[PDB]
């Protein structure tokens, strides 16, 4: 590919069949450096009560989230599902960065 | 168009045309050369049918707010509205229109 050349295109549009609605989105990120490129223990060692208290660690590691509806529905493709379906549910999907 | 709404038709849907044909009663029994005036009164009954076929024309928008639309009231209310009443009288409450989505000029 190389450095002057794009890797993909911007795809965020959702087509509707007679069973199906594949809605495709596309954001722009931005990743920092976490932790300074460490992994650190966390914990409630300040000062937590006994429902509060935690043990995990923190990773330099960022993660992609989609787990909302408005990430892939429009306000106005989500009032096409509403009013016209008595159901849905996902299929499959398709990740690109 | 028609100034009361519609399809302008140069060859609308067809008049069609019912009649009891004429039974007579008793005739004399001599001849007489005048028309019948007596009758067997009679009426008829049955059923009729009508099929229409329509051709829809889908909306193909990229709005991104909702769009209007004809909703029924979701409140507490006497008589459910394009119902019958209580002696099974159907009445219609208000005109609908039909101009409820919209597209650009």
């Amino acid at each position: 590919d190389g450095v002057g050349n794009s890797s993909g295109n911007w795809h965020c549009d959702s087509t509707w069949m007679g069973d199906r609605v594949i809605t495709t989105s596309t954001r722009t990120w931005a990743l920092p450096t976490y932790n300074n490129h460490l992994y650190k223990q966390i914990s409630s060692q300040s000062g937590a009560s006994n429902d509060n208290h935690y043990f995990g660690y923190s990773t330099p590691w960022g993660y992609f989230d989609f787990n909302r509806f408005h990430c892939h529905f429009s306000p106005r493709d989500w009032q096409r599902l509403i009013n016209n379906n008595w159901g849905f549910r996902p299929k499959r999907l398709n990740f690109k960065l | 168009s028609p100034l009361m709404g519609g399809f302008g038709l140069k060859h609308p849907p067809p008049q069609i045309l019912i009649k009891n044909t004429p039974v007579p009663a008793n005739p004399s029994t001599t001849f007489s050369a005048a028309k019948f005036a007596s009758f067997i009164t009679q009426y008829s009954t049955g059923q009729v049918s009508v099929e229409i076929e329509w051709e829809l024309q889908k909306e193909n928008s990229k709005r991104w707010n909702p769009e209007i639309q004809y909703t029924s009231n979701y409140n507490k209310s006497v008589n459910v509205d394009f119902t019958v009443d209580t002696n099974g009288v159907y009445s219609e409450p208000r005109p609908i229109g039909t101009r409820y989505l919209t597209r650009n000029l």
